Parts: C-alpha cells; structure tokens; sequence
C-alpha cells in the first residue's frame, strides 16, 4: 500500500518530481512539490501508526505465549483449559515461524456406569463418611471408590472416618463397616 | 456465611460501516473525480472497519459457545435445599430469558453512508448458551467441561466444593439446612439490588454512551 | 430536511433515494463460478428470494435443516455450498440437544481412560 | 483511528471474560480474589446487553474466638506435630482442631505423628497424647 501511494499526484500535475523539476522553473516548481510532500508525508504517518498498533497486539500475545511456557512446559496446571481441554499431564514446546507451538498431553475419562450412592453410612448409631472417594453400591453391596476411576475397595474404619450421628445427614443409608484390627486381636 | 456478589464485563461493541466516498462527496460526479487523486485513501478506511467489525463476532463466539452440547435441566428440580429459580430460563417467555436476565435487559439503554451492520448470534441465541452451561454446572459439577458430563446429587457436588476450601464435608451434611437458607437469601438480594440501582450496569452503559459520541 | 413550495404554500418532506451495500456470497472459484448475492439493508422490492434480517438475499435456496455454520451472513443466519450442487441458507444450529439424567442418589463413575 | 484503539480495550475485556468462564463457571478457582472474595464454591454466568455478567458465590469465616497455641506437644520425650490442625487450648485441656472452623478434638496418635524430640522445639509444652490401640489390648 506504502509504495504505490507514491505514484498518486496529490493535485500536482505529475507524481514523478523529476518531470515537474525538469519543466518549470523554482517559482512554480515549488507550488507543484508541496503538494507532493504534503501527500506523502500523509502517507507515512499512516503507515506507522498501524505498526504501532499492530505491534501492540503482537506483543500481548508474546506475553501469553511466555506464560504457557512457564505455567505448562516447566510445571503441570490445575487453571482449567489453560494448558487443552481434559486434565493437564505435561506440554512440549515446538518452534515454527515467527511464533512457538504447543502439544499439550490430557487425560480424559472415558467409559462409565451408573450407581447408586449415598452421603454417609449407618452403623452403631456412628455416622461414617468416606475419608476421599465414594460410598458406592451395585445394587448390593457397598464399597468405597476413587472419583474418576472405578477401584471399588470393602468399607472399613481406615477409609471412613466418624463424626456425629445418624439423625442428622439426609439420607444417610444402613450398611456394615468393617474393623481390621478386630480379625488380628479376635486371632 | 455464603455471600453472593455481581461481576460484570463488555464483551462486545456496536459493528458500523461508513461509506467513505459517499461521506466525502455525495452524489457529486466533479467531487468524486477530485477525491480519486488521492489513491488508496478511500479504500484503506473500509478495509480498517471491516477488521472491526468481524473481530466483534469472534469475541462473542470465544466467551460463549464453550460447550459442545446444549444440556437441558431436568423436569424436576429436587437439588437439595437450593433455589434456582430466578437463575434458570422461564419457559413462559417469547423468548426463554430468566427472571434476572430481563431486569439486566432492562437497565442497559445516518443518511451520510453510514450505516451498522448485526451481529451474528441472536439474544435468543445467546440465551440458549447459558442456559447449557447452567444446566451443566447444576447436574454434572465440572466433569462437563473436562469431558463428558457424569451425573452427581447437588448436595454431593457441594461437599466436594467444601473440601476445596479446606473444609470437613461432614460441616456440609450437618449444616445442610443452614446454607441452603443463605444460599436462597443471597440471590433475593440480588434482585432488589439490580432492580432498584442503575448504576450496576454501568460499565456497559459507557460502552455504549462512547460509540454514540464517536458518530455525533 | 423539508421544504415550503414556493407557487402553493405546502410543506414537503425531502428523502434521500434508497441505496445499500452489496455482498457477493461464493464458495471458492476452484470449486464453482455460481454465487449468491445480499443486498445489504433494503426490502426484496426496489431490488428464488429469501427476506432476511440481513437484507435481500438472492440466488440461495432456502432450506429448513440446520447445520453448522459456513458461510456467516448474520442475524443467525448462514449459507452453504451443498447438494447437482447450489448454494442454501438456513438458521445455524448451536449444537447436539442431550439431556442429563439427574437424580438424588446416583453417580456415574468412568471406568476406563 | 479512534475506532481501532478503543477496539482493542474491548478485546483485552471478552479475553478476561471468555477466562473467567473457563476457569470459574467450568471450575473451582484456588487463584485469590479472581472469582470475588471470600474462598471460592462455585459461579453461576447471566447474559447481558453486549457483555455477561457473574454472580460469585463465596464462603466467608464468620465468627471467632482467642485459644491458646503451641506448635507442639511433648509426650514421653517424643515431639508431636498435627497431621492436620493446630493444637488449640480452652485454658485447661488441648485439642486439635481444622483451620477454619472450630471442631475440637481429643489429641491422639491418629491426630499426630512424631519427629524428633523435646529439645529442639521452640514453645513446645507438656500434655497427654492418648493412644485408641491401648484399650483395645487393655480390655
Ligand atoms: C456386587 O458385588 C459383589 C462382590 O463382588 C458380588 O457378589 C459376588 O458375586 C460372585 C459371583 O459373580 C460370587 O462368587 C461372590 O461370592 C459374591 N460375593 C458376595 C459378597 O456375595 C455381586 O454379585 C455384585 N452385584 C452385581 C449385580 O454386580
Ligand atoms: C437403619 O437401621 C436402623 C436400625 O439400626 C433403623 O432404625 C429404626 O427406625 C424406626 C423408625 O423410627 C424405629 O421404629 C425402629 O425402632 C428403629 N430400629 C432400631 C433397631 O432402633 C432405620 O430406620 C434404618 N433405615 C432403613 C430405611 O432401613
Ligand atoms: C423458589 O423461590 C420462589 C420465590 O422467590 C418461589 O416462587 C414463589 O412461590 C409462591 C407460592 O409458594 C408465590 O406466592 C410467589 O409469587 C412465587 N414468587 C416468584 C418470584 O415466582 C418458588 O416456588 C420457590 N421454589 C421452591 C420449591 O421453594
Ligand atoms: C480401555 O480402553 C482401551 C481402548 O482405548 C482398551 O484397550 C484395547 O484392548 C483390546 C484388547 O481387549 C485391544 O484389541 C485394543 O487394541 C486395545 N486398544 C488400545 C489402544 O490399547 C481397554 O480394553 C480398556 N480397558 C479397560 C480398563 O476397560
Ligand atoms: C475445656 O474443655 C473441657 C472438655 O469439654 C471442659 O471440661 C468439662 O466441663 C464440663 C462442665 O461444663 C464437665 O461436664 C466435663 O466432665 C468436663 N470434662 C473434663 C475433661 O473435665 C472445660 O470446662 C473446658 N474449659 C472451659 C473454660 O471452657
Ligand atoms: C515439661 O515436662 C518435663 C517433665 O516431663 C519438664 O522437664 C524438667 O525440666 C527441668 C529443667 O531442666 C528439670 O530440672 C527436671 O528434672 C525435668 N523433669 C523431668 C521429669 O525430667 C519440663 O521442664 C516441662 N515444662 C514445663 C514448663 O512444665
Ligand atoms: C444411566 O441411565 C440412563 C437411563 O435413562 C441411560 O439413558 C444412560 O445411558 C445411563 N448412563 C450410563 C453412563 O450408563
Ligand atoms: C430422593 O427422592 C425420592 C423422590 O423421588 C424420595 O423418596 C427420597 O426420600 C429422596 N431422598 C433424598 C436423600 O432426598
Ligand atoms: C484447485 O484447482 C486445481 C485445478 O486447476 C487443482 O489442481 C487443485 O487441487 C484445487 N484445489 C482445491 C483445494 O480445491
Ligand atoms: C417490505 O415491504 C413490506 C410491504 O410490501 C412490509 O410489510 C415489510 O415490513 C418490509 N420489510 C422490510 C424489512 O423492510
Ligand atoms: C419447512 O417446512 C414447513 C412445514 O412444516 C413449510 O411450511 C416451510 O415452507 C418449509 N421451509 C423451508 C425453508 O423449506
Ligand atoms: C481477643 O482479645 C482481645 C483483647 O484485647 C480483644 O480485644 C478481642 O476482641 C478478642 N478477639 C476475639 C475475636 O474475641
Ligand atoms: C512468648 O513471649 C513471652 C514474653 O512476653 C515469653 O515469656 C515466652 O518465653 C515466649 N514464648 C515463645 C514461644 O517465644
């Protein structure tokens, strides 16, 4: 765009300055350049001051790209979709022209089925909640069980814990929980 | 306690165009032939705006459509104490806003070639983003947005929320009564306060007062 | 604005002629020479004729199945290249309707990765 | 000229907003005062005219009282620190508590591990640590 302004008249009665000077004399001439000048003197303004705003926007994304770097590549991120969809594992940095690349290693849940559930679980009164995980029944039996991998485990008193009673959680259920040091003293 | 707080942001602003030659000399053949001496004057304007103009619709696009699948809330809203009411959309409506999203619609108020263009996604359209995402949040925690959206009990999903701020969930299960009482109180208040204080829109009233100005 | 006749003393209103821009809507031309054209902000009368919020579009089949957007015009509104093939218009879906089975005492929980 | 500079503002705005949704809506967030404050729970987004808007909700520790503390508890020579808690004082007993909210609990060797001894640290005073095992075998 820069370039071919310069064979725009601006008014003047050619755009090539040589052919003005090489026809009329200083007292003219110098009428017929200063609206040369005037329009192109315009015309780089209005070149530069796109680049600086441009450049702006160039450089916010530079700042983004540094972040990736260090919070992704140098670390691992719970800032959810920060580093691709899924639950980030690790990244690698790869160059490419005039900006970098990212593969970003995820990990996504994939298969499941449908259980039935409860908050706490009854048993001498004692209202017992799982320590991390789950109760979880298959229609059954009770087990306890990670949140995001099915690893169904029997429920005893080194996965819950007590606190309270049972009069009081909404829904609470009646089972059985296993103690594992009565089997070691009972032996 | 559970308090309950307000946070708004532009995402958007008015798309115009302007007629750079028509601007400069309307309807007039000897103008329009002075106007030509100048180049790429002209042209380079149109091409500026237009820029403008498309990057208003990808910004929408970016905050909004962040969901693959338009989820649907259940028929029955049994979620354990918590009132969702003024939040989710109300089917009675030409268009399927909810209570508090018509109060926020209702806060926020030529001929010289210039002229403005709509933008790509409708209210309607928009409406139905949030509703998905609310739909979402309710019935399936954060599993959605990791992946596919796992059914949990709401008075589960907040136990683990509990935990996340270093709290025995036990304190959720015995409390349960308490802080779906809060919870309801708190989102009361924020009907009285958008209902009744004009200056809460504020930031997307200058949006609008600043573009206004520009075409004066 | 509005002027006063000067033989018969009425007041008439002045206005300016109707004009608007215009869009040309084409797949690339590697693929077809065939197009489609909106007229930008008037009514399909100054101007296979769809009226569209967008302006007078013309040239596009209008079809009722959605689909994901191509070709942006506005106002929800999108065109394509599709079949023997012609250019079509229709309103853009959002995405695949699922409804999430809640209920107070069930969990699915992912067995595999 | 004046069209592109402001353009930009708006653009750094729908750039935060579009964040705020992924990281807050899609989330819990453990980054401070980014979704309102107090300790984040969960938020809750609503369409406005050419922006969105963000009802946080927060929880906010609300009543409080003055304990006595130690950073540890001296038994048979033994050093006892807290797996989770603080040792906390009612003027005549020791308990051990959560952080944020007050639920005292009797000192045992399922609340505590040992490192070390009594010599080493600063401000460590004297109590009992009761062991659950003992009157299992006891009885
Ligand atoms: C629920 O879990 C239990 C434990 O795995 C299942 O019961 C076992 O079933 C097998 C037969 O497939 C027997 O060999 C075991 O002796 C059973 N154990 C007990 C404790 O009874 C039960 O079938 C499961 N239910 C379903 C429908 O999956
Ligand atoms: C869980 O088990 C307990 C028994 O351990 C049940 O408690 C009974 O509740 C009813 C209703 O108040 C009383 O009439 C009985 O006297 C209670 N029984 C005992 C032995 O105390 C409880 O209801 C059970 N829940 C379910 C649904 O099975
Ligand atoms: C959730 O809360 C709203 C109130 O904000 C309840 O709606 C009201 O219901 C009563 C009848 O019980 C009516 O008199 C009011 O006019 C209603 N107000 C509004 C704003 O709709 C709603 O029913 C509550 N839901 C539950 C199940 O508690
Ligand atoms: C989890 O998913 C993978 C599929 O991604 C399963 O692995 C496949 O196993 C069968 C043998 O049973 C092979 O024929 C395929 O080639 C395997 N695919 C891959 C990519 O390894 C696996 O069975 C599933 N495992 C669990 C835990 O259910
Ligand atoms: C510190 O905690 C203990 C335990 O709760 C308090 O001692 C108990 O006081 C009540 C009377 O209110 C008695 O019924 C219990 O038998 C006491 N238990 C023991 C271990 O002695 C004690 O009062 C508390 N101190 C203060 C000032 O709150
Ligand atoms: C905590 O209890 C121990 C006793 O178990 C105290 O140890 C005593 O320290 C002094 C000063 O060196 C000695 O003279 C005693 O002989 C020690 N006693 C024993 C039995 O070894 C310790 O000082 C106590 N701290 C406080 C402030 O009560
Ligand atoms: C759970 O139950 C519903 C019953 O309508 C069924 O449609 C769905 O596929 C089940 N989900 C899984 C993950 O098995
Ligand atoms: C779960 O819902 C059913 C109604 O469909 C009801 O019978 C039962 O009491 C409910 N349990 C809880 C924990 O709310
Ligand atoms: C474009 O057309 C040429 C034929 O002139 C063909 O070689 C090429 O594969 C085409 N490319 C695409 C992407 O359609
Ligand atoms: C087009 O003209 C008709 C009258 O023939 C009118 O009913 C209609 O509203 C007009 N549409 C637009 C968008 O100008
Ligand atoms: C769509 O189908 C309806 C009948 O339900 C018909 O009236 C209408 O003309 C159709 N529209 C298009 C775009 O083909
Ligand atoms: C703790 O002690 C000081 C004594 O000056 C008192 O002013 C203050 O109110 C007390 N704090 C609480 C939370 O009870
Ligand atoms: C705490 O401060 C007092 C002085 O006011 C002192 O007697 C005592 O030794 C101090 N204890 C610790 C743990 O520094």
């Amino acid at each position: 765009t820069l370039v071919k302004q310069l064979s725009s008249n601006f008014g003047a009665i050619s755009s090539v300055l040589n052919d003005i000077l090489s026809r009329l004399d200083p007292p003219e001439a110098e009428v017929q350049i200063d609206r040369l000048i005037t329009g192109r003197l315009q015309s780089l303004q209005t070149y530069v001051t796109q680049q600086l705003i441009r450049a702006a926007e160039i450089r916010a994304s530079a700042n983004l790209a540094a972040t990736k770097m260090s919070e992704c590549v140098l670390g691992q991120s719970k800032r959810v979709d920060f580093c691709g969809k899924g639950y980030h594992l690790m990244s690698f940095p790869q160059s490419a022209p005039h900006g970098v690349v990212f593969l970003h290693v995820t990990y996504v849940p994939a298969q499941e089925k449908n259980f039935t559930t409860a908050p706490a679980i009854c048993h001498d009164g004692k209202a017992h909640f799982p320590r991390e995980g789950v109760f979880v029944s298959n229609g059954t039996h009770w087990f306890v069980t990670q949140r995001n991998f099915y690893e169904p485990q029997i429920i005893t008193t080194d996965n819950t814990f007590v606190s309270g009673n049972c009069d009081v959680v909404i829904g609470i259920v009646n089972n059985t929980v296993y103690d594992p040091l009565q089997p070691e003293l009972d032996s | 306690t559970i308090s309950v707080t307000t946070e708004i942001l532009p995402v958007s602003m008015t798309k115009t165009s302007v007629d750079c030659t028509m601007y400069i000399c309307g309807d007039s053949t000897e103008c329009s032939n002075l106007l030509l001496q100048y180049g790429s004057f002209c042209t380079q304007l149109n091409r500026a705006l237009t820029g403008i103009a498309v990057e208003q619709d990808k910004n929408t696009q970016e905050v909004f459509a962040q969901v693959k699948q338009i989820y649907k809330t259940p028929p029955i809203k049994d979620f354990g104490g918590f009132n969702f009411s003024q939040i989710l959309p109300d089917p009675s409506k030409p268009s399927k806003r909810s209570f508090i999203e018509d109060l926020l619609f209702n806060k926020v108020t030529k001929f010289n070639g210039l002229t403005v263009l709509p933008p790509l996604l409708t209210d309607e359209m928009i409406a139905q983003y949030t509703s998905a995402l609310l739909a979402g949040t309710i019935t399936s925690g954060w599993t959605f947005g990791a992946g596919a959206a796992l059914q949990i009990p709401f008075a589960m999903q907040m136990a683990y929320r509990f935990n996340g701020i270093g709290v025995t969930q036990n304190v959720l299960y015995e409390n349960q009564k308490l802080i779906a009482n809060q919870f309801n109180s708190a989102i009361g208040k924020i009907q009285d306060s958008l209902s009744s204080t004009a200056s809460a829109l504020g930031k997307l009233q200058d949006v609008v007062n600043q573009n206004a100005q520009a075409l004066n | 604005d509005a002027v006063r006749d000067p033989q018969t003393l009425e007041i008439l209103d002045i206005t300016p002629c109707s004009f608007g821009g215009v869009s040309v809507i084409t797949p690339g031309t590697n693929t077809s020479n065939q197009v489609a054209v909106l007229y930008q902000d008037v009514n399909c009368t100054e101007v296979n004729v769809f009226q569209t919020r967008a302006g007078c579009l013309i040239g596009a089949e209008h079809v009722n199945n959605s689909y994901e957007c191509d070709i942006p015009i506005g106002a929800g509104i999108c065109a394509s290249y599709q079949t023997s093939q012609s250019i079509i218009a229709y309103t853009m879906s959002l995405g695949a309707e699922n409804s999430v089975a809640y209920s107070n005492n069930s969990i699915a929980i992912p067995t595999n990765f």
